[PDB]
């Protein structure tokens, strides 16, 4: 909104990386007050870089702080598993501590595995009670990062879905996710094709139905 | 050292007040250049600042949240209470509350506490069937109140490939999940898969055939 | 015998410019090496005095006034200087023997949202002498008609609060100011270096 990150960046241990923090409004200022925060899964966010570039007691000389013009950037150097966190910004406006949108970084611990992709219609028995939930999923990949899209006769969705994912297999270290939309039964047998895109890389894989034809 | 704990109610009812209070320890809310401030995380979502208070009683507010958030402190019992009206589900998050400085802007967070804002009681869950039009089976539980549910396959014989995947709550104030599992296309015609869906709260059991 | 000046510099209060604070040092061991030691200060002007051989000479008196204004005015506390904190808060003799010293406080004086606790004068009739104060919170009248302590049309308050930010640059943060005055008279010295 006020700060904008990328929502994710990708390396492999021992390389640098480096996350942007571009303020989209003179409302800043001066932008010199630019914190960053390192949230672990569950846990409070963890201050890593105040000021720029200042770094509190305690924090490894791996992290690092600095700024041109009005992007501020975290680079993070001998890059280790512990450190695949999101990181946020944070600055100032005039009326507020603003925050960036948050940037999860992936340190690749393994191959990347592609996942297997299954779609699923609404069931005819949740069609009677008036709601059609359509379910995407993503078996068993490798990392995290997946854009999932879902097309109504071509008509790309927005605000109608919610993404699960599960934790990381302790064995292989894949993860599975889960994309549900929902329709009002009205609503759904008002379309024919539906299908969700699956995006990783360069491959995206769309895998849809026809309704009436299942 | 420098330490931030929130407190307060799990569950309120859209429309009513939520009231978090902030205890904390090891530094005074009376030195200058100090303040408390209470931010909130929704899941999945970005952080997101919504009140502040100074050493000197100077209070400072989201703009768009201004008119439902009221921040206050008590030096003698080292608390700090927000309190946030006509709550709305879209304000389900994990509140924390953290210490303030122009230089650092919030250091020393506190662990957060996760609220949940629903009208919904106690509810069983509804349970439908994953099958498409190796294959990937399912059972999708449907609008349930509280969590938790537990979700078996086979009775528990079946545990291979199987992904449960950690519920959401919805819109409507109530939770959902689906359960996954990956069988093979020549055994799904003899072997027949049932997903055991338990819901304690409410005393209720959920045995679903699902069709390949 | 070492003066008070950590009383004066690391004070958690600072005064508004219009109602500055002096401290009257006497009787003591100046040490500006602790001053000279530290970093936090952007602004050290001497006037009438050299600040090398500070830790040399002797007064019979010295004044520590203390304030908090804009980076942009800091030029302002010097002699013959022109503003409105020269002319109706805070002014120097011509004929000045003492030290300005400041330091940038953003750190501590801005507020998320700006802090307005700061005030300075706006409006006055006339000028300040040197070393003259003014506290007064009467209704400056600008225009012809009496305001009898409302405000109205050319009848304004005259105090304006600074409202620092922390998203300013430089020149509009706070800064914490110092003024040493040494009082150099044909009398026996109370106050020396080491
Ligand atoms: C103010 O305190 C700091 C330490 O917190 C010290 O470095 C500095 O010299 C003190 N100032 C004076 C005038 O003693």
């Amino acid at each position: 909104s006020a700060l904008t990150q990328p929502a994710s960046v990708s390396g492999s241990p021992g390389q640098s990386i480096t996350i942007s923090c571009t303020a989209t409004s003179s409302d800043v200022g001066d932008y010199n007050y630019v914190s960053w925060y390192q949230q672990h899964p569950g846990k409070a966010p963890k201050l890593m870089i105040f000021e720029v570039s200042d770094r509190p007691s305690g924090i490894s000389n791996r992290f690092s702080g600095s700024k041109s013009g009005n992007t501020a950037s975290l680079t993070i150097s001998g890059l280790q598993a512990e450190d695949e966190a999101d990181y946020y910004c944070s600055s100032y406006t005039t009326s507020s501590a603003v925050f960036g949108g948050g940037t999860k970084l992936t340190v690749l611990g393994r191959t990347v595995a592609a996942p297997s992709v299954f779609i699923f219609p609404p069931s005819d028995e949740q069609l009677k009670s008036g709601t059609a939930s359509v379910v995407c999923l993503l078996n068993n990949f490798y990392p995290r990062e997946a854009k999932v899209q879902w097309k109504v006769d071509n008509a790309l969705q927005s605000g109608n879905s919610q993404e699960s994912v599960t934790e990381q297999d302790s064995k292989d270290s894949t993860y599975s996710l889960s994309s549900t939309l929902t329709l009002s039964k009205a609503d759904y047998e008002k379309h024919k094709v539906y299908a969700c895109e699956v995006t990783q890389g360069t491959t995206s894989v769309t895998k849809s139905f026809n309704r009436g034809e299942c | 050292q420098i330490t931030l704990k929130e407190s307060g109610p799990t569950l309120v009812k859209p429309t009513q007040t939520l009231t978090l209070t902030c205890t904390f320890s090891g530094f005074s809310l009376s030195i200058s250049g100090v303040g408390v401030g209470w931010l909130r995380q929704p899941p999945g979502k970005a952080l997101e600042w919504l009140a502040l208070i100074y050493w000197d009683d100077d209070k400072r507010y989201s703009p768009s949240l201004k008119s439902r958030l009221t921040i206050s402190k008590d030096t003698s019992k080292n608390q700090v209470v927000l309190k946030m009206t006509n709550i709305d589900p879209v304000d389900t998050a994990t509140y924390y509350c953290a210490h303030h400085s122009i230089s650092t802007i919030f250091d020393h967070w506190g662990q957060g506490t996760l609220v949940t804002v629903s009208s919904a009681s106690t509810k069983g869950p509804s349970v439908f069937p994953l099958a498409p039009c190796t294959a990937a089976l399912g059972c999708l539980v449907k609008d349930y109140f509280p969590e938790p549910v537990t979700v078996s396959w086979n009775s528990g014989a079946l545990t291979s490939g199987v992904h449960t995947f950690p519920a959401v709550l919805q819109s409507s104030g109530l939770y959902s999940l689906s359960s996954v599992v990956t069988v093979p296309s020549s055994s799904l015609g003899t072997k027949t898969y049932t997903c055991n869906v338990d819901h304690k709260p409410s005393n209720t059991k959920v045995d679903k055939r699902v069709h390949h | 015998n070492l003066c008070p000046f950590g009383e004066v510099f690391n004070a958690t209060r600072f005064a508004s410019v219009y109602a500055w604070n002096r401290k009257r040092i006497s009787n003591c061991v100046a040490d500006y090496s602790v001053l000279y030691n530290s970093a936090s200060f952007s602004t050290f002007k001497c006037y009438g005095v050299s600040p090398t051989k500070l830790n040399d000479l002797c007064f019979t008196n010295v004044y520590a006034d203390s304030f908090v204004i804009r980076g942009d005015e800091v030029r302002q506390i010097a002699p013959g200087q022109t503003g409105k904190i020269a002319d109706y808060n805070y002014k120097l003799p011509d004929d000045f023997t003492g030290c300005v010293i400041a330091w940038n406080s953003n750190n501590l004086d801005s507020k998320v949202g700006g802090n307005y606790n700061y005030l300075y004068r706006l409006f006055r009739k006339s000028n300040l002498k040197p070393f003259e104060r003014d506290i007064s919170t009467e209704i400056y009248q600008a225009g012809s008609t009496p305001c009898n302590g409302v405000e109205g049309f050319n009848c304004y308050f005259p105090l304006q609060s600074y409202g620092f930010q922390p998203t300013n640059g430089v020149g509009y943060q706070p800064y914490r100011v110092v003024v040493l005055s040494f009082e150099l008279l044909h009398a026996p010295a109370t106050v020396c270096g080491p």
